[PDB]
RNA sequence: GUGAAAUCGCUGGAGUGGAACCGGAGACAGUUGAUUACGCCGACGGCGUUGGCUGCUCGUUCUAGCCCGACAGUGUUGCGUCUUGCUGGCGGUAGUGGGUUCGUGGCGGCUAGCGUACGUCGGUGUGAAAGUCGACGACGUUUCCGACCCGUCUUGAAACACGGAUUGCGGAGUGCUUGUCUACUGCGAGUCAAAGGGUGUUAAAACCUUGCGGCGAA
RNA sequence: ACCAUCUAGUAGCUGGUUCCUUCCGAAGUUUCCCUCAGGAUAGCUGGAUCUCAGGCAGUUAUAUUCGGUAAAGCUAAUGAUU
RNA sequence: CAACGUGAAUGCGAGGUCCAAGUGGGCCAUUUUUGGUAAGCAGAACUGGCGCUGUGGGAUGAACCAAACGUGGAGUUAAGGU
RNA sequence: AAUCAACUAGCCCUGAAAAUGGAUGGCGCUUAAGCGAGAGACCUAUACUCCGCCGUUGCGACAAGGUCGUAACGAGUAGGAAGGUCGUGGCGGUUGCGUUGAAGGCUGAGCGU
């Protein structure tokens, strides 16, 4: 009574199925995983420019 | 026939009835339509030369549904009150004296229909 | 045969509210009157949210009724919501408001006549401006709810901040593996 | 050499050619449907054509077959304003429809043969 | 595959040519003899042989001209040579084959014919070389030959008739001789 | 089942080029990135320190981070019905500036500088849209020194 | 009391060649309806729509042949660089002139289904009844086509896989506690109030009643 | 042993699971499990809908890239071999 | 902040959240392919199917060729045939 | 007056033996009703075009939990939803019928997919 029995038959029809979801593209606009020091240099910018 | 008070004719897209498969060799079985469920059920898998079964591509005209052999929509009646809701569209209803009315109402309900111009599905019944 | 598909043919949708109460439904027949014939995408709006679910309409706040009055130009456009108006113990003053609301709470009532402002009924918004002519749409928030906050990623994966389902709180309540380094791992 | 890659990559499946003054014309009279708001309506008077191509200068079907048969710079919007025509079979039959029209099939570029072919479809 | 569908296949001269590039800015111009149903079928046939000989296939190449040939005089009788080289289940070969007709073309049709009833082969796997008028002395197969006498003559020994719009059963007499 | 290490099938892909192996030449170091850039990943062998995945070999990715030596890159990768922005920090040797997005932005710099110029020298405004190569226009043909050439097929010839 | 189905006997009709039952379509038997205009049916015309078959006539594309001239050949009559024939390209085309190709062409002939720009008319129906007409014809008979036994596990069931002789009646996702989401209702920074107390005699109901309690507000 | 009760003992296993129409409509695949006749998990599916009114695509074009299979080579490295 | 204005083809409305079922024995075929002497054998890759599916054809057949299905009518066909 | 030799490939023949009586499907077919190349016409699907009706979906009109219009669409196991003036038994109400015959039972004229 084998049973391991691997198989990819019916995953790409089923992937397919609900279409490929793309990435977003506001991905690139988040500043996770940036250097530290740059994130840190950037806060004291922002924290000091003048609105007007 | 036509529609009363119309000139659409009446189409049935069938007559005979839709009987349960198997109904005719086992009595235990009603006639009664039921829809097969059975995994290999040849009547549901639709081979050719089956009973068909019940859609609602078979359902009958939108203008003639309901309506009897002689162009009239039946409405029961119970008593000579009941009278009155086929009084307006007497040239499309026609009143049916309900089963439980006995010999001794179905008179006066027969004689004050046919005074008000009411036709009717059994007025000459129920006679003692 | 045709190769077309047929998943997303029928969209599931509100024709009519759910709701028995006879004035809902009355309102639904008035404002559906409305958006048909005079094409207001206002009405439509007005009709959409009349025949919502109470779940999509989130009790408001007076203090962000306020608010709305407030900015320059909308002090005297006739605020419109479908939902509740609540009062808020932390305003202190209450400025002049006209608002048209299915439901509004006692106190927030009384603030508001108080101040000078003025309370109508969706029918009565439809006589003043059949075409929602100066006009303030204001909701609650809808994302505010304790079920939503246990929406989202699950708890037990990475940056998960979803609140997870449990019987009590305490030390003793799924705080241990899985929660703290101490313990196996943190997520 | 945006489009040709297409019919080569659907070749099995149809059979194509080079329409003609009478093949676009029969086409645009006998089976013209327009879509209009997501409905097939029939192009029974030249004021349907005006209501969606007006802004273009296209109408009358007159203009429309112009602009299909010399691909003018609206080619684009005077088709898919056409819904895809509905054919009937030939009345003579087919030939093989699993073969290429060069191996005395139906399928693939058989050029102005397609004149021949719609003269019995339409 | 391809195939000599219809009857009478028709004669085309098709000529056409390397699409000029900067290295070769003139390029020859290639013409050629081909029988085939219809004119696709021509210009398909004419790459095919095109790009066999030449470095050229039909998507660097270009067709200047399609143009149908007509028997000059479809009222006298010719004697036609064919070359063909063709494919058998196990080798190539080549055959000369002679034939008698009023057209090239209907000779060319005759010998698809022939050799689909003789070899089984198929007009995928023939090429014709050549077709040319033979003379009655340079013919050299008996088939040909024994038609080339002025005296020629035969009766029609066993013909059976066909009836054609009448009942299946008669009472005449059926005759297959008519001296 | 195969082994699931980090190298595995990479025989070829992270072997250098025949007669070209040794030392790196210093253009990989000067080359200049910046963060919204697109780049290419074409892992070296040589430096086997911030490596990519053998699955984003050959793969196109965007930086979203620079660091010393290295880059953060959001590359695509497909699972199952969903593509995943993976984030990757690779260092500059296995890592290529990529051209497709340079030569777009020369092409919308040429249509800027011609719709001014056009606009400025009163001209109307040119047509800025790439074509599909069209089918070929009308032409003519000359014989003189170029007459047709008859061909016909060749008989067959044993070849021994 | 009522008195079903399975099963069984009788009388009358009808079928009856190694199953019987069944779906579709007719026919028969049978059942049932029927107030000049109108109902229920038919025929012939017209019109609308979708057609099917079949002819002429113009032109268009690519091309001749007949006809004329020189040359080359010969399956050649009559009597030898002869003649008459015949063929081949080549050069002409005046006249004559067919093939091939199709046209945003022109003009016809026969005829079908569906519907009614609508006409011309016949059958029948206006007390019964009989007849006639119309519609069905359903578990009756006979024909033509189709037609393997259901439920179940299974990749696969008509299976030489299991359950099922027949009929009646009974027969299987429930109650409660606790969560969660969703829909609706009341109130809303509140809401619900517990046990309890007061009252209530169509008194186990309804009505009134909470420094405090639950949940929420950190 | 027999009788009553705990006891309607538990069963990842076998069998059954009762009205009609309408619409949508799969999977036998991933990971973990004393796991392999079973579960949880993701995938596939239905429903409720809500926010809006152009950015997407199991298709091409252009531009740029990745690969070491077919073919090719051993009179080029390695390994055979007349 | 000031100016510039949609920069390949074709098609087409797009996106979000929640609740939950069944499934987690598969099998067949063109091509590629491992074990095996082979197998209607065992194991994989892409795609399409049967399972879940009737219909015309292959005399018959889960998978083959054609083509997928409301209920009827007229016309024309596909594969196949006379 | 043609002949000789070696090859080649179409059809046919030998190579070619199994057990109940049996299979181009059968009968039969021999200038075929066989093999190969072809031509006209013709036959036939739940496929395509058009015509009617039913329903779903989308859109829309109308002072309506409704009617109507319009275009496209309609396979289905496991499974999920919706509608049910489909059916059954109670309760609070409402509408009526009944010894001049209720329930129950047998069975013709109709209605509804």
């Amino acid at each position: 009574a084998k049973s391991k029995n691997h198989t990819n038959h019916n995953q790409n029809k089923k992937a397919h199925r609900n279409g490929i979801t793309k990435p977003k593209k506001h991905i690139f606009l988040s500043m996770k995983g940036v250097d530290a020091k740059f994130i840190k240099n950037l806060r004291f910018s922002r924290k000091n420019n003048k609105r007007q | 026939v036509h529609v009363s008070g119309t000139k659409v004719k009446v189409v049935k897209k069938k007559l005979t009835k839709f009987k349960r498969h198997e109904s005719d060799r086992y009595r235990r079985v009603a006639p009664s339509w039921r829809k097969p469920k059975g995994i290999d059920n040849r009547v549901r898998r639709r081979f050719r030369g089956m009973r068909a079964m019940p859609t609602i591509g078979h359902g009958s005209d939108r203008r003639t549904r309901f309506v009897l052999p002689n162009g009239y929509k039946k409405v029961l009646v119970q008593n000579v009150k009941d009278l009155d809701m086929l009084l307006m569209q007497s040239y499309k209803y026609i009143g049916e004296i309900g089963h439980g009315v006995s010999a001794k109402s179905r008179k006066g309900i027969v004689e004050r229909a046919a005074q008000l111009n009411i036709k009717l599905t059994n007025g000459n019944a129920r006679l003692r | 045969g045709i190769d077309i598909n047929h998943k997303h043919d029928r969209v599931a949708r509100r024709t009519a509210p759910k709701s028995e109460n006879p004035y809902l439904r009355l309102l639904s027949k008035l404002y559906a009157f409305l958006a048909r014939r005079t094409g207001e995408k206002f009405n439509a709006i007005v009709l959409k949210r009349l025949r919502m679910s109470r779940r999509n309409r989130q009790p408001l706040s007076l203090a962000k009724l306020a608010r709305a009055v407030q900015k320059a130009g909308n002090e005297n456009k006739t605020v419109v919501t479908l939902s509740t108006v609540t009062d808020d113990a932390r305003l202190y003053t209450v400025p002049k408001i006209s608002v048209a609301a299915l439901h509004v709470t006692e106190g927030a009532r009384a603030r508001i006549l108080a101040a000078g402002g003025e309370i109508i009924t969706l029918d009565q918004l439809a006589l003043k401006s059949p075409k929602g002519e100066n006009t303030v749409f204001l909701q609650g928030p809808r994302s505010a709810r304790e079920a939503e906050k246990h929406f989202g990623p699950a708890p037990g994966v990475p940056h998960s901040h979803t609140k997870p389902y449990v019987r009590s709180k305490g030390r003793k309540f799924e705080r241990a593996r899985g929660r703290r380094a101490s313990r196996a791992y943190k997520n | 050499k945006a489009t040709l890659p297409l019919l080569r990559i659907i070749e099995p499946y149809v059979a194509w050619g080079y329409p003609n003054n009478k093949t676009i014309h029969d086409l645009l009279y006998k089976r013209g449907y327009a879509k209009v708001d997501g409905n097939r309506v029939p192009i029974t008077d030249n004021t349907i054509v005006e209501q969606s191509l007006g802004k273009f200068n296209i109408i009358c079907l007159e203009d429309l077959a112009h602009e299909i048969a010399t691909v003018g710079p609206h080619f684009k919007e005077a088709t898919n304003f056409l819904w895809p025509f509905k054919l009937n079979n030939p009345t003579g039959g087919w030939t093989k429809k699993t073969n290429h029209f060069v191996e005395g099939g139906d399928f693939g570029n058989r050029e102005d043969q397609i004149n021949n072919l719609l003269r019995k479809m339409v | 595959p391809t195939k000599a569908l219809g009857e009478t296949l028709n004669e085309y001269v098709v000529v056409g040519r390397k699409i000029p590039t900067e290295k070769e800015p003139v390029t020859p111009i290639w013409k050629m003899q081909i029988f085939a149903t219809n004119h696709v079928i021509a210009k398909s046939r004419f790459w095919y042989f095109v790009s066999m000989l030449r470095r050229v296939k039909k998507a660097n190449g270009e067709i200047l001209s399609i143009k149908q040939v007509f028997e000059k005089n479809p009222g006298t009788v010719k004697n036609y040579g064919v070359w063909l080289k063709y494919d058998s289940r196990t080798g190539h070969h080549n055959m000369y084959r002679e034939y008698r007709d009023t057209t090239v073309a209907g000779a060319v049709t005759q010998c698809y014919r022939d050799m689909g009833a003789r070899h089984r082969a198929q007009a995928d796997r023939i090429h014709i070389l050549k077709v040319q008028t033979v003379k009655a002395e340079d013919t050299k197969r008996a088939g040909i030959k024994m038609f080339h006498d002025a005296k020629i003559r035969f009766p029609l020994p066993h013909r059976v008739t066909k009836r054609k719009n009448l009942s299946v059963f008669t009472t005449a007499r059926q005759n297959t001789h008519f001296a | 089942t195969n082994s699931k290490g980090l190298r595995r099938g990479t025989r070829y892909m992270f072997a250098r080029d025949f007669r070209k192996h040794g030392v790196e030449h210093l253009s990989t170091y000067y080359t200049q990135y910046k963060r919204g850039d697109l780049v290419d990943i074409k892992t070296n062998g040589a430096f086997q320190k911030g490596m990519p995945f053998k699955a984003y070999h050959g793969r196109t990715g965007r930086i979203f981070n620079v660091t010393r030596g290295a880059v953060g890159i959001i590359v695509n990768k497909r699972v199952r019905g969903n593509i995943l922005p993976k984030r990757i920090n690779i260092r500059i040797e296995h890592i290529k500036p990529s051209k497709c997005r340079t030569d777009f932005l020369n092409r919308v710099k040429s249509n800027d500088e011609k719709r001014k110029a056009a606009k400025s020298a009163g001209q109307p405004v040119p047509a800025l849209k790439r074509l599909p190569v069209a089918p070929r226009g009308a032409h003519t043909v000359t014989t003189q020194n170029n007459e047709p050439e008859l061909l016909a097929p060749l008989r067959f010839e044993i070849v021994a």
